[PDB]
């Protein structure tokens, strides 16, 4: 079961708790839900961690900062416009501010066959947060695809925080507004047994889940695929 | 099964008008890897503190090198005794002149760098390794279990030389019969041979003699037949594999203990060398040492019991070496199924197949019979058979084969009266003179 | 005396030529001054963890001043720290009440242990504190220290609590204002210069790093020597220590992908921490050492079998001697360096066996001959489809055949052999 | 000899190196049960003592299973020995080579310190020689086979010999049986077969 | 049909030595598993359990 959120006056972007870890796979451009929080308080009390992986880079920036009822900018492009700025209400204080590659996504305005599946896994453990990343060019717009592919670690941060919860950022009055046409994709990760095949080339192809069903446990057993 | 109902009766017999000639293959586990383990490199290679704590223990794997050595001379001693049955190379005339039988499937084939037969090609490319080149290797052995002081014996004979003993153990049987397993090796024309062998089971000989091309060409079938099943099917030689595929895992669980803590701080002895300091490395080592210390002993047992079933695997296959390939056995099951003619080795990697030839009566025919024949106040019994009747004459036949002949003085032999044997019956004994 | 045959003894190994270290390319020391000249230390409950990275550590100043009280190293012993390398390091300073240094060890128990803060059970890391009375302790009693010591659970190790919530541990909820069952979690300490040991304030810091699990980062003052590979060496690789020969693979290490371990959880390949390059590792050639000699009273040379390496090897030891090196007959066999022994062409009946067909013997001047065994005389059976050869005569053999049937009846006493006459 | 020599110096060793680990500390303090009782008192000792259990009852442990090992090898021999007394020595064996190499003839037993000594007497057959010989031999437009035999030539004229022992006989009705015709038999020689009658 | 029973014996002997090992301390505070964790802590429940 992973959980279906549809990004937008509905802002369907709640404080979810972040038992053992999340996985990120999405489709959209804009790249929309841009920014991640992650903390027990996210009001400023505690350094909650806000990620922003925006077109430029990610800004990892754990601070405590203030995050208001609804931190978002507002902003009814294509319907580029502004109409508030609460995505940085206000740094009353902070922790550590970290800055990488100048990358850019592949959230720029495309369609096409829909090549945008960034998946990522975001997972806290043993004052650690770990990005593990990786792009697949899907043909499918409709929920999440078939196929596999390992993920690459992208960034690794020695944190030492706990965080019990976490959130999502959205940059997008109620009159006639069309809601937008995004969503994202929250799955939960929790202690399994995975039996990998690491090819030739050191790369996994292909994976068993030693818990998904008795012939899974027998692999996983026998050692074999 | 299939339920049968026999058609038993107390004046019925059945006896065969025909019969088959069937080679069935035995495969037989003769030897396995020669596999020698270090002690001090095993529980902590180039440690010297660790060394000294070990020198401790005693002498317990003095005794496992010793345990394992006497292993490794034994797998020697295996081969040597199922395959040196013979302690001269005989080889075949260039002419394959056999009366029809020709072994060339089996025969040693000159083109290929290895002197082995077709058969034995197949049964060397069926068989194969798990893990790493034990062997073609022109190299070191290049496996992850070298890295922790195991090591690879080579066998004292080459796959050469076994099989130049098959192949001096083949020809000796089909140029000299049984005779050069009881000493010099005298030759005799093969179909003759054949005619003893027949003689053995309780046929004539006129009925391989009167048949030869039947026998030979159902002979050559058979090995035809024993080729293709090899080429096709995959899990011919299970066994052999089976004893590879036991070893080498038996292996990979001893060199997989190498990375348990056995509630130390670490399993990677250097780590612990580097990060304490020798009092208190010193529990942390001696942990190490016993988790590692009872895995060697557990290998070293698991392998002297393996070692124990290996031997004698390899006592019964000299035995069937020296009494269905040197000989002709009147042991029932002990060389095929059916009546044994001859058999021929074969030699795979780390054992021998063993081609069963055997005589087995094919067609049947019900026949009224008698034990006795009253004549003239006298019970004739059979010489050498058995009474039967079409349902209105009488004759004398082999028991083996269906072979009816006039009922004379020669073929009986007269013995009391009518009067006490159960179930006689009257017929004219002819008197040939 | 020996018998003919062949013996094994000790193995062989080549040892490593030189040394090998190989470490980051940093000098900046670690704030170790900041942590340890901190103006005024946090609270226990508020006890604060500075991080430690990307810098070089010397523990040796450190274990060498007598200011600290206790030094305590669990997982590590002080001496060592300085050539380990590390992850990342936690430096969690704090103070506390002299009685408390108790509680601070790993598997303590207690109010301290299970409301402000709580160690693990595998700590591996070091604790120093120093009495700092004169420092931060007034007449009046220095009530900036303070401690928890109401909470509804007991807090997981490593975990700070900060908020004010009034406990209340027999029910009746209040807050704010104390009352009936509730009062303010946390109490000021007494720190005063008139109180006694013990009672006094003292400053207490702890490295809890974490060990070869990352890409280390912070270690010791100890200079990276230049790299040599194809050659057995000694390598230390960020900490990471052994015996072996490098050299260049095509792996594909991952950007964070440091080591490439074996199934034996050993270490086949590195990434050298200057130069972001693969190196493989192997372990430098071993085997066994046999010795080959006819009857000791037939004679006293001898061969030697370096089974399971190349003879090339030998003349680039274990075994303690080197003379026979001079060669000049070394004949490596499939089973190994064979030297001291004479190949020829000629085959006989295996006398001595080495392996893979090849036999030694102790033949005519005298000298030991290695050569292919030979399996038996040629002999081509006078075969034709009318021929037959028949025995004009016989012998009556007797031959003798040995089998052993029983063994020595033996059996022991447990408690003799294992405890002789001794009770306890 | 060099079997039972071989399993009277396997015993002797085990118990050799079983009583030689009696000398080993196991990590202990010493090796000497008495010197540990002298030298430390109960809550030390032990610890020491403890050691040296484990250690003693280890050896214990290898000795037992190696002579179990051991034993199941001579039960083997033994099953084999019993075998060889119950069919070359109670009787005559056609098995190849199970009492020796040649045709057995007889074995006597001798009795050896923990094992037995098979003397197998045997025939082998000694001076071989050359013979045409061929399967069958046509008479009168009939085969004649040897009844017990082969028939053998030296050149010009054909006799029937026992095939293990050279005694050549004439070929007689008696010596042979007949049947088919010649047309069928390969290998088949014309020769007279003499009617005794 | 001793040396069937001997057999069976021989194996049921076995199987009650196993269970029977049971209840040895092998220099613990005592041979179950349960009163040791009801009454020590982590640290030498370790040393007992193990
Ligand atoms: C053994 O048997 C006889 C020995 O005399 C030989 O075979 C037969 O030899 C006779 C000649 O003596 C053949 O008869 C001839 O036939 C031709 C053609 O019909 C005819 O023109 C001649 O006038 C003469 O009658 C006979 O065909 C031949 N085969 C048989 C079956 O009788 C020979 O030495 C040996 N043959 C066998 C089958 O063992
Ligand atoms: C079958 O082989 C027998 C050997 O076991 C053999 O008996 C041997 O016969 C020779 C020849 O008569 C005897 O040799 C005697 O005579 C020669 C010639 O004068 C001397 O050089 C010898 O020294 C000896 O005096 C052997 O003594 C005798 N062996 C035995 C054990 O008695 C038979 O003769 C052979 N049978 C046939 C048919 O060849
Ligand atoms: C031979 O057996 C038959 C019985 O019939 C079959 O016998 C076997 C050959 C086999 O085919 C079994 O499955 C059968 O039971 C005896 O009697 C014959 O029976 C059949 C009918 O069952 C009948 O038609 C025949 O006429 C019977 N007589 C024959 C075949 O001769 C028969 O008596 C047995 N032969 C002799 C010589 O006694
Ligand atoms: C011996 O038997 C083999 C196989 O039964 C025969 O070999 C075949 O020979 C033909 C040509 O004669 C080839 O085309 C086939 O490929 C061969 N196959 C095999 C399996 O050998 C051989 O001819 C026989 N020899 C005699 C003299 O009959
Ligand atoms: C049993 O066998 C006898 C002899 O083989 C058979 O009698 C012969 O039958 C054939 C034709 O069927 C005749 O040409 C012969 O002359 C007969 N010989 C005698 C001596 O009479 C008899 O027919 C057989 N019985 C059955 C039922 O087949
Ligand atoms: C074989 O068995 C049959 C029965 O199946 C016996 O048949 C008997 O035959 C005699 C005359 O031949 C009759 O008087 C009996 O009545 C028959 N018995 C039955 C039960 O029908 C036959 O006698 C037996 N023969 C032998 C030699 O034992
Ligand atoms: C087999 O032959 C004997 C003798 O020819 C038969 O016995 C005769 O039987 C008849 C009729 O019962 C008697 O009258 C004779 O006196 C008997 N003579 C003798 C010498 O016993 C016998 O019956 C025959 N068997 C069968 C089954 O018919
Ligand atoms: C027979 C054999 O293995 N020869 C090799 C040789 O090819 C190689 O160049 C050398 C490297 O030291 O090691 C040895
Ligand atoms: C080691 O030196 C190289 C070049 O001299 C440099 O690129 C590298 O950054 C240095 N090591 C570290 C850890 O910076
Ligand atoms: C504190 O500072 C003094 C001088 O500024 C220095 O000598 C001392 O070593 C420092 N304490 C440390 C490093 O623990
Ligand atoms: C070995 O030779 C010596 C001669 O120095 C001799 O005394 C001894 O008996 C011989 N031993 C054997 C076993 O041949
Ligand atoms: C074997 O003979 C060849 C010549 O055929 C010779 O070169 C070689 O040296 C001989 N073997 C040895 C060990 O000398």
């Amino acid at each position: 079961n992973v959980t279906w959120f549809h990004a937008i006056k509905r802002f369907d972007n709640p404080v979810l708790p972040f038992n053992d870890g999340v996985y990120f796979a999405s489709t959209e451009k804009s790249n929309i839900i841009r920014g991640w929080i992650f903390g027990t308080t996210l009001d400023s009390k505690t350094q909650s961690l806000l990620i922003v992986n925006n077109a430029t880079n990610v800004v990892i920036k754990v601070c405590e900062f203030q995050f208001c009822n609804d931190p978002f900018l507002g902003v009814y492009y294509h319907k580029w416009m502004e109409s508030e700025f609460r995505v940085y209400s206000s740094a009353n204080n902070c922790t550590f501010e970290y800055v990488s590659q100048p990358f850019l996504m592949d959230l720029e305005g495309k369609q096409g066959n829909f090549k945008n599946l960034r998946e990522f896994v975001f997972k806290n453990i043993d004052g650690y947060f770990k990005i593990y990343s990786k792009h697949t060019p899907i043909n499918l717009v409709r929920d999440l695809p078939q196929g596999f592919s390992a993920l690459e670690p992208l960034v690794d941060l020695p944190i030492g925080i706990n965080i019990t919860r976490f959130q999502t950022l959205l940059a997008l009055s109620s009159s006639g507004w069309t809601a937008g046409a995004a969503a994202y994709y929250v799955g939960y990760l929790q202690p399994r047994t995975f039996l990998l095949k690491y090819n030739e080339n050191g790369t996994i192809t292909d994976a068993v889940d030693c818990a998904l069903d008795p012939l899974s446990e027998t692999k996983c057993t026998l050692k074999s695929f | 099964g299939a339920e049968n109902s026999v058609a038993y009766s107390n004046n019925s017999i059945a006896i065969p008008t025909n019969f088959t000639i069937s080679v069935t293959t035995e495969i037989l586990p003769v030897s396995m890897t020669k596999t020698s383990v270090d002690c001090t490199m095993y529980i902590c290679g180039d440690s010297t503190e660790c060394s000294n704590l070990l020198l401790q223990y005693g002498s317990f794997c003095t005794q496992l090198n010793r345990a394992l050595t006497g292993i490794a001379v034994e797998q020697d001693k295996n081969t040597q005794e199922v395959f040196a049955q013979v302690k001269q190379i005989y080889k075949t005339p260039p002419i394959k002149d056999f009366g029809g039988f020709n072994f060339s499937q089996i025969l040693p084939d000159p083109s290929k760098p290895s002197k082995r037969s077709f058969i034995e090609d197949l049964l060397f490319n069926k068989v194969t390794l798990a893990d790493a080149g034990f062997d073609i290797a022109a190299r070191d052995l290049i496996c992850a279990q070298k890295f922790n002081g195991l090591t690879v014996l080579p066998p004292l004979l080459t796959d050469e030389m076994i099989a130049q003993y098959t192949s001096a153990l083949l020809a000796g049987t089909i140029t000299s019969g049984w005779t050069f397993g009881a000493g010099a090796a005298l030759q005799i024309p093969f179909a003759m041979q054949m005619a003893y062998r027949f003689n053995g089971i309780g046929v004539t000989q006129n009925v391989l003699y009167e048949n030869q091309k039947l026998i030979a060409n159902q002979f050559n079938s058979a090995i035809g037949k024993i080729q293709d099943s090899l080429s096709s099917t995959a899990s011919a030689l299970g066994k052999l594999q089976d004893v590879v595929n036991q070893n080498a895992q038996a292996l990979n669980t001893l060199v997989k203990q190498l990375s348990s803590n056995f509630g130390a701080i670490s399993s990677v002895l250097n780590d612990i060398l580097s990060r304490l300091d020798p009092p208190e490395a010193e529990v942390q080592i001696d942990r190490l040492i016993t988790g590692r210390l009872q895995s060697l002993q557990t290998y070293v047992t698991q392998q002297l019991i393996r070692a124990a079933e290996i031997r004698a695997s390899a006592n019964l296959a000299a035995t069937k070496m020296s009494e269905c390939v040197l000989g002709q056995s009147k042991r029932v099951d002990f060389c095929g199924k059916g009546y044994h003619l001859m058999s021929f080795p074969q030699s795979a990697p780390h054992g021998v197949v063993f081609l069963h030839v055997t005589y087995v009566p094919a067609q049947e025919k019900n026949f009224t019979t008698a034990p006795a024949i009253c004549h003239d106040g006298k019970a004739h019994f059979p010489r050498e058979g058995v009474f039967v009747s079409n349902g209105t004459h009488w004759f004398v036949t082999q028991r083996n084969f269906y072979e009816p002949q006039i009922i004379t003085t020669d073929n009986t032999f007269v013995s009391g009266n009518c009067d006490v044997v159960i179930g006689i019956v009257n017929n004219t004994v002819y008197d040939p003179l | 005396t020996v018998e003919k045959g062949i013996y094994q003894t000790s193995n062989f190994r080549v040892q490593p030529t030189e040394s090998i270290v190989r470490f980051p390319n940093i000098t900046n020391l670690c704030p170790f001054g900041e942590v340890f000249n901190a103006t005024r230390f946090a609270s226990v409950y508020a006890w604060n963890r500075k991080r430690i990275s990307n810098c070089v550590a010397d523990y040796s100043v450190l274990y060498n001043s007598a200011s600290f009280s206790t030094f305590k190293c669990y997982g590590v012993s002080p001496t060592k720290l300085n050539d380990l390398c590390f992850t990342n390091v936690y430096a969690d300073s704090f103070v506390i009440r002299g009685d408390e240094v108790r509680q601070i060890a790993p598997g303590q128990t207690g109010k301290i242990a299970d409301y402000n803060y709580k160690l693990p059970d595998d700590f591996t890391g070091c604790v120093i504190a120093w009495n700092s009375n004169n420092l931060d302790s007034k007449v009046g009693g220095n009530y900036n220290y303070l401690y928890r010591l109401f909470r509804k659970s007991n807090l997981k190790p490593f975990e700070r609590d900060i908020s004010t919530e009034i406990y209340q541990a027999g029910s009746t909820p209040c807050n704010g204002v104390e009352g009936f069952n509730c009062y303010f979690p946390l109490q000021s300490y007494g720190f005063q210069p008139t109180n006694g040991v013990g009672y006094q304030p003292y400053r207490v810091v702890v490295l809890s790093f974490e060990l070869l699990h990352a890409p280390a980062t912070v270690c010791g003052p100890k200079k990276s020597t230049n790299l040599v590979k194809n050659k057995c060496v000694n390598f230390n690789f960020n900490g990471l220590t052994g015996t072996g020969v490098l050299t260049e693979s095509n792996k594909k290490f991952l950007p964070f992908q440091q080591f490439g371990r074996d199934i034996a959880d050993t270490t086949d390949a590195v990434r050298d921490p200057q130069t972001l390059e693969i190196l493989d590792i192997t372990p430098c050639s071993f085997g066994g050492v046999s010795v080959i000699t006819p009857g000791t009273n037939t004679s006293n040379q001898v061969a030697v079998l370096y089974q399971g390496v190349n003879c090339t090897e030998v003349p680039v030891l274990t075994p303690t001697w080197r003379v026979y090196s001079t060669g000049s007959n070394v004949f490596q066999t499939r089973a190994g360096c064979l030297i001291g022994a004479e190949h020829v062409n000629n085959s006989y009946e295996c006398d001595i066996p080495i392996g893979a067909g090849i036999c030694a013997s102790y033949q005519t001047s005298q000298s030991i001959i290695a050569y292919t065994m030979s399996l038996g005389a040629e002999n081509s059976v006078a075969y034709s489809n009318n021929s037959i050869a028949i025995p004009t005569n016989f012998t009556i053999s007797v031959t003798t055949e040995i089998l052993p049937v029983s063994m020595t009846k033996t059996s022991v006493d447990c408690t003799m052999y294992i405890c002789g006459d001794s009770t306890e």
